[PDB]
């Protein structure tokens, strides 16, 4: 057959062998995922992500593959810090003074910096978890993971939030992505129990690296003195790795950083996004459209420095597999989405699409179904398998741009947040692993929450009401403008088995929110 | 045409221009180097060479009311041994001479960024050439314009697009709900969704069986085994807006006399008084729109305007 | 001397910043533009008027691809059939023969003659072994090497080309990769008797490859390493390769290694100045260029050859598109290539601002700059046709180095009487034939008297076989123009076209090279090779000498003999005056 457009893959078995190949050990995972999640339309049984489940499936990210601390850091490169008082902390990082009026169902509150609010009882069911107020622009969030075989309490878990001293203004001289900008910004590190949802701000780290994004914990940076190690790109144009050294106490501490354990930098170019290809090497993008793989052990010179885009590379993502090459995907302001193999870019570069030039394009990898998940830079969520770039399947349509996307290593549930304050959940596996014919009716999505705001009343008005949106396949792109603070800036599931039903999301005013899906 | 002979004429023509300044586009037009792109290239090169050799100086002049409307001009220096004709704009005071020597926020969507600058720019609005240049620079004008068509609107955070004219250039101008407020001369809360079923009912009752695909069973060896067998105009509106505030800043009443026309011109910001007919046209339009009441003083014959409230 | 005005390629795009420009034996440029190749087809004109457009005409070259890895599911390379719609990713012309080979996006190598496909290369093995990533042409003989995903350098070699379309067939494969390893071939270079190849893990192997040996010694000259090989070349048996921040020089006479820091991470292209007395290279990058002398020791010296021109152009452009120095700007080089004779370089480039660019196909354009690499130059036995003229024009019309004893003119001694089709081959392989072909590109009235003496001597020797009328008519014409005795024969020749037949007395063919008069009192002009009357609407025209040649594939009425058939079959495409391809109507 001349199999050259998605409509040629009419037979369900033909689709699966064309999109996923014939490696017997690879096909097992798809059968397990299908049976373990076909009935999981909007939620999944806790029993399916547990380490003993008959349907248990788990693919570790490449950074977890071997111990990295002695290679990436070690005693030769410990992070340099000093402790500080609350008076000087508040002198630089002017987090929001005036309280915000939240409404959550029937409850009002005026909520100050740090005011945890458990969900009040709501008419549509047993909501569990909390709203918060982090007090400035949440630019990124990152859940840590701990191996459940360790002596650490299986229900304790950690989360980090990167917070700007800048506020509800969306255009500022200080959030510029084009040029290098060092300024004071911070990381709030939270310890919480997945069992009782009780949470404490353990450490606050202050740094002059400017705003922080693409924030991720290195799951191989294990040492008895560390919580973990926290990795990010910063507005000073460098990649900074810093040690989250553990306290002898549950009491809060404020810290300032003089030198991070490992700084990746390059002459006359600013690094813009990054991802791990192994426990000790990272792919990264630059302002000038270049791509490079740095060695965390030998950070002086990159392994390669090749041009791949015409302008600012926005997001880079790794599609790891136990059966195929570690391909990398990239999108830029030039709108191209390219997939390539770092062994040789020039012989392997492939195009999935060209978008309208859009200044925030979330891209993530769903390792349970070997598919990239992306916003089209406008208002649709789409899936593309790494080995069949033409097989683009649209997942959901929204009236305003998709601004943040999250996915986990234990389940195929995708979370997407639009700049209208809507948060939606959908099962990507139901689209990828099944036939094309009845796609306009067999795949659906659910709104888990919606923020809203009043210009005159000045409230943030979180709506618990669930809404079902069916898949409009032939749909138009849309762009409804909405209140500056209500856009969703990040969204991520906890990926441990104990925490696997827990997720976190943030608006841009500061209203970080977590729920345990039970 | 051999440009090597004409360099002396270019310096003498600029030398003979008023105050030693000439617009480069107008200079091309005088010497008729506009007939062919071949002649255009020759002329631009000649102007650049005379600037580099210091016989002339390239200088900007900036519109006192619009920093984006700047005129490329040549200034005379010593003897030899953006394309709109701005000879209109050079007639004003226009004294903002300048001898020659990017805001894009990643985290908030582009929609909110054009909105914020269209708001921060105030009641005077902002031109598309200001928005593109300050947000993303000149190169992104394509992807910006193909994006703005999805959310800018023809005449609650809506953005309105309106035409404008300066010198000989016609361009679109952006305004927020500020326009609706100043045309009237901001929404409150909205309803919660009123959907009340338990998520368990949605995760159960919304399920539909999918097409048969790869499946498996576990053998007695504990081995996982497969089965797939069987499976009306901006200046008039701005003037009507002004005439209420120019009344109200004095009181609920005014007289339609010389010192009122002066005050309207002075609050508007003109260097010279507006023609009485131009002001009376907008006064009549807002009187007819019932924004103003008006009558003759019965003991003087002079005309009064007043707020009907 | 000033460089010619740049060739402005418009509305074309490139999919990646690799080297995209190659320059064939006949002077044809090939640019691997996306989605279709752009060919800088060569043309002749004396009034070049300082503009390169008068040498090269640019047109889309829409080849058609068929994919042997279609139907076959992708394995450890996930990208293999990821985009099923094929497009050209690499394109190289033959250095000694006259074909083109192209790597498709899905990893096939296919070989072509002009716009016609010859064969798609395939061999038995697993899916990865059938998938190619780099290929190279033998610099001495009709054969090709292909590097596959299994890490095997596979050989194919060529036969059947005289009888029918050239057969490309599978011969053997050296597994250069370690047993069960997953690394694959990325670069191959082949200079004289030595082949050098680089795998993905940066391991490099040098080996002598010859028809006389079955057992090439795969001596690994550089261990597996972290830094990627950006470029690889052979320069007077020294291997040269570059990586981010470094240039590595290796001597294959003793397998010793050496290094120098490049001082920048921008990609460096290696430009080997092969004709220089001391092995030397120019290194080129989007921001800086310099000359490295490859003696026993390395060195850094000024790129006085190329850099001054690029700096002038960049300053000129900056004066218009960056007059305030508001933007950081770069010289993007989409490709660099040496002329087939090695005396000139072609650089394809554009000047750009680092910014939020959103380009589109209609706004994209490129300048091709042609420049001389030396103060003196000579003919080369590799390059043919308009390739000689290209170098002559690039050197500001400065004449080549002629022999001191020969400065027609030379008409060198020819003590030969080889088999007839091969005799014409040996005749065209001679140095004296090459300088005559170049001289015709310079003089006011072209001539071929030296070549005619070779055919006269052959006909005079082969007197016992000149039995055919047309063959005799050709010989008589040669004898008369040469002022040497005409062989004795009598009677009338008959010649035909699709509607008309004319009888000519053999004596009616006077010594005049221009015209002939028929027995019916009708005048006709003589053909540029067989000297016969031009009676048909099917002649090919020489773009240099304006002469006409009868297309033997089109004639179906004239009863040509062995001499006439053999002459035309050997000159049905290549010009007898100048080596150029004749135009067709």
């Amino acid at each position: 057959r001349p199999i050259r457009l998605l409509k040629d893959l009419s037979s369900a078995r033909d689709k699966i062998e064309r999109i996923y190949g014939l490696n017997k050990e690879k096909l097992l995972l798809l059968a397990k995922v299908k049976e373990g999640f076909e009935t999981s339309v909007f939620d999944f049984p806790f029993k399916n992500i547990q380490p003993d489940s008959p349907y248990f499936v788990c693919l570790d990210p490449p950074c977890k593959k071997e111990s990295a601390y002695n290679k990436v850091i070690g005693d030769k490169n410990r992070t340099v810090y000093h402790e500080i008082n609350k008076t000087e902390f508040e002198n630089m990082i002017k987090l929001r003074t005036k309280r915000l009026k939240l409404l959550i169902g029937e409850v009002d509150a005026e909520v100050s910096t740090g005011d945890k609010i458990e969900f009040p009882v709501l008419a549509n069911g047993k909501r569990r978890g909390f709203i918060y107020n982090v007090g400035g622009l949440v630019t990124d969030i990152a859940w840590l993971n701990i191996e459940e075989n360790t002596d650490i309490g299986k229900d304790i878990q950690y989360l980090a939030v990167a917070v700007s001293q800048y506020m509800d203004e969306p255009l500022n001289e200080h959030l510029e992505m084009f040029d290098k900008e060092k300024h004071s910004s911070c990381i709030q590190i939270f310890k919480m129990n997945t069992s009782t949802l009780h949470c404490v701000k353990v450490q606050t780290i202050v740094h002059s690296f400017g705003e922080v994004w693409d924030l991720k914990w290195h799951e191989g940076c294990h040492a008895p003195h560390l919580v973990g190690c926290l990795s990010f790109v910063s507005q000073e144009g460098t990649i900074n790795f810093l040690e989250i050294i553990d306290n002898a106490t549950d009491v809060h501490v404020f810290k300032m950083c003089e030198k991070p354990s490992l700084t990746l930098s390059l002459a006359d170019s600013l690094i813009t996004t990054f991802d791990f290809l192994s426990p000790t090497t990272v792919v990264c993008g630059f302002k000038n459209g270049f791509v490079a793989e740095f060695d965390l052990t030998d950070p002086e010179v990159p392994s390669f420095y090749d041009q791949v885009h015409d302008s600012y590379i926005l997001s880079v993502s790794t599609a790891y597999s136990d059966f195929e090459d570690t391909v990398v995907s990239t999108v830029a302001v030039d709108g191209y989405f390219y997939i390539f193999n770092p062994k040789d870019i020039a012989t392997t570069k492939t195009t999935v699409s060209r978008f309208r030039g859009s200044n925030l394009v979330p891209v993530v990898y769903c390792p349970q179904i070997y598919s990239y998940i992306y916003s089209d830079g406008a208002s649709s969520l789409r899936a593309v398998p790494s080995r069949a770039a033409f097989a683009v399947h649209p997942l959901v349509s929204r009236e305003t741009t998709i601004t943040a996307i999250g996915v986990s290593r234990l389940h195929p549930m995708v979370l997407a947040g639009s700049a209208d304050g809507s948060l939606i959940i959908t099962n990507a596996a139901r689209r990828l692993l099944h036939g094309i014919k009845n796609s306009s009716a067999t795949q659906k999505s659910l709104r888990l929450w919606k923020w809203d705001y009043s210009i005159k009343d000045d409230k943030y008005r979180i709506d618990s009401s669930y809404e079902v949106y069916p898949l409009t396949v032939n749909d138009v792109s849309k762009a409804k403008i909405d209140a500056h603070g209500i856009n969703i800036t990040c969204t991520k599931w906890n990926e441990t088995s104990a925490g696997g039903k827990c997720y976190a999301f943030s608006n841009s005013a500061g209203l970080l929110t977590l729920e345990y899906l039970s | 045409i051999n440009i090597r002979d004409h360099l002396a004429t270019i310096v003498e023509v600029v030398k003979r221009s008023k105050n030693g300044i000439r617009q480069i586009i107008d200079l091309k037009r005088e010497l008729k180097f506009d007939k062919e792109k071949r002649l255009s290239k020759a002329f631009i090169a000649a102007i650049a060479w005379l600037d580099e050799k210091e016989y002339l100086k390239k200088v900007l002049v900036v519109s006192p009311k619009n920093p984006a409307i700047k005129i490329r001009c040549v200034k005379y220096v010593k003897d030899i041994p953006d394309n709109f004709n701005a000879t209109d704009l050079l007639q004003n005071q226009g004294l903002v001479m300048e001898e020659k020597e990017v805001l894009l926020n990643r985290f908030y969507p582009l929609q909110n960024q054009t909105y914020d600058i269209a708001d921060k720019s105030g009641l005077k609005g902002i031109s598309t050439m200001d928005v593109v240049n300050r947000i993303t620079g000149k190169e992104f004008q394509r992807a910006f314009t193909k994006s703005s068509e999805y959310y800018l609107e023809s005449v609650g955070y809506r953005l309105f697009r309106i035409y404008d004219f300066e010198g000989k250039k016609k361009f679109f101008r952006l305004f927020t709900a500020q326009n609706f407020q100043k045309l009237t001369n901001p929404k409150g809360f909205d309803e919660l969704g009123k959907s009340r079923t338990d998520l368990k009912t949605l995760n159960e009752d919304n399920f539909v069986a999918l097409n048969n695909t790869v499946r498996f069973t576990t053998d007695s060896d504990g081995q996982d085994i497969f089965f797939w067998h069987g499976e009306r105009s901006l200046r008039s509106l701005q003037r009507q807006r002004a005439i209420l505030k120019v009344m109200n800043t004095i009181g609920g009443v005014a007289y339609l006399r010389e010192q009122f026309y002066e005050s309207v011109s002075k609050y508007m910001g003109s260097t010279t008084t507006l023609d009485k007919k131009t002001v009376r046209g907008d006064v009549d339009l807002m009187v007819e729109s019932e924004k103003l009441g008006a009558r003759t003083e019965p003991v003087s014959g002079r005309k009064i305007i007043f707020l009907p409230t | 001397m000033k460089l010619l005005k740049d060739l402005l390629v418009d509305r074309k795009e490139f999919e990646d910043w690799k080297n995209n420009l190659t320059w064939a034996r006949d002077g044809t440029l090939y640019l691997t533009t996306f989605p279709d190749i752009s060919i800088g087809q060569p043309k002749y004109a004396k009034d070049i008027n300082c503009n390169s457009k008068n040498l090269f005409h640019v047109k889309e070259f829409p080849l058609e691809f068929e994919n042997k890895l279609d139907f076959e599911l992708a394995q450890q390379n996930g990208l293999l059939n990821s985009q099923p719609v094929c497009y050209p990713r690499v394109c190289k012309p033959s250095p000694i023969d006259d074909w083109m080979a192209v790597l498709s996006n899905n990893g096939n190598v296919s070989v072509f003659k002009d716009n016609k496909m010859l064969t798609n290369l395939d061999s038995k093995g697993n899916l990865s072994s059938r998938t190619y990533h780099c290929f190279e042409w033998n610099p001495i003989e009709s054969s090709i090497v292909v590097g596959n995903e299994d890490g095997e350098l596979q050989f194919f070699s060529i036969r059947k080309n005289s009888e029918n379309t050239p057969e490309f067939y599978f011969e053997s494969s050296i597994r250069l990769s370690d047993a069960g390893s997953k690394d694959w071939v990325t670069h191959i270079v082949w200079y004289e008797d030595v082949l050098v190849a680089a795998l993905s893990n940066n391991s490099v192997f040098s080996m002598t490859v010859s028809a006389s040996s079955h057992q090439p010694v795969s001596r690994m000259i550089q261990n597996a390493s972290r830094r990627k090989i950006t470029d690889l070349k052979i320069v007077d048996y020294k291997v040269v390769l570059t990586c981010p921040g470094y240039v590595h020089k290796i001597d294959l006479k003793n397998y010793s290694i050496s290094s120098l820091k490049t001082g920048s991470l921008e990609n460096f292209h290696i430009i080997p100045l092969n004709h220089e007395k001391e092995s030397t290279i120019l290194l080129m990058s989007n921001k800086t260029s310099y000359k490295v002398l490859l003696e026993d020791e390395l060195h850094v010296t000024a790129d006085n050859i190329i850099a001054p021109y690029l700096e002038k152009k960049f300053k000129k452009w900056s004066t218009i598109w960056n007059e305030f120095n508001n933007y950081e700007t770069t010289l993007v080089i989409h490709g660099i290539s040496l002329s087939p004779d090695g005396y000139s370089i072609a650089i394809v480039y554009d000047m750009e601002r680092v910014a939020f660019k959103y380009k589109i196909a209609s706004e994209q354009s490129f300048n091709i700059m042609f420049a001389p690499l030396y103060h003196t130059w000579t003919i080369s036995e590799r390059a043919v046709g308009l390739a000689w003229y290209q170098t002559y024009q690039i050197y500001n019309q400065s004449l080549p180095k002629l022999p001191e004893n020969f400065s027609k003119l030379l008409n060198g001694n020819y003590p030969i009487s080889l088999d007839f089709q091969s005799y014409l081959n040996a005749l065209m392989k001679s140095e004296e034939m090459r300088i005559i072909m170049f001289l015709n590109m310079t003089i006011d009235k072209p001539s071929i008297l030296s070549f005619l003496e070779a055919l006269y001597e052959y006909a005079i020797n082969k007197k016992s076989e000149l039995t055919n009328s047309f063959d005799l008519a050709c010989v008589l014409s040669i004898a008369a123009i040469l002022k040497r005795e005409a062989p004795i024969y009598n009677g009338t020749l008959l010649m035909k076209n699709s509607f008309l037949e004319e009888t000519f007395n053999l004596e009616s063919f006077t010594a005049d090279p221009e015209t002939v008069t028929s027995t019916t009192n009708n005048t006709w002009k003589r053909c540029g090779v067989t000297l016969l009357p031009i009676l048909t609407t099917h002649v090919k025209i020489c773009p240099v000498s304006k002469q006409r040649v009868i297309d033997i594939k089109r004639d179906d009425l004239n009863d040509y003999g062995w001499f006439t058939r053999g002459l035309l079959e050997r000159f049905n495409e290549i010009s007898v005056y100048c080596g150029t391809t004749l135009e067709v109507m």
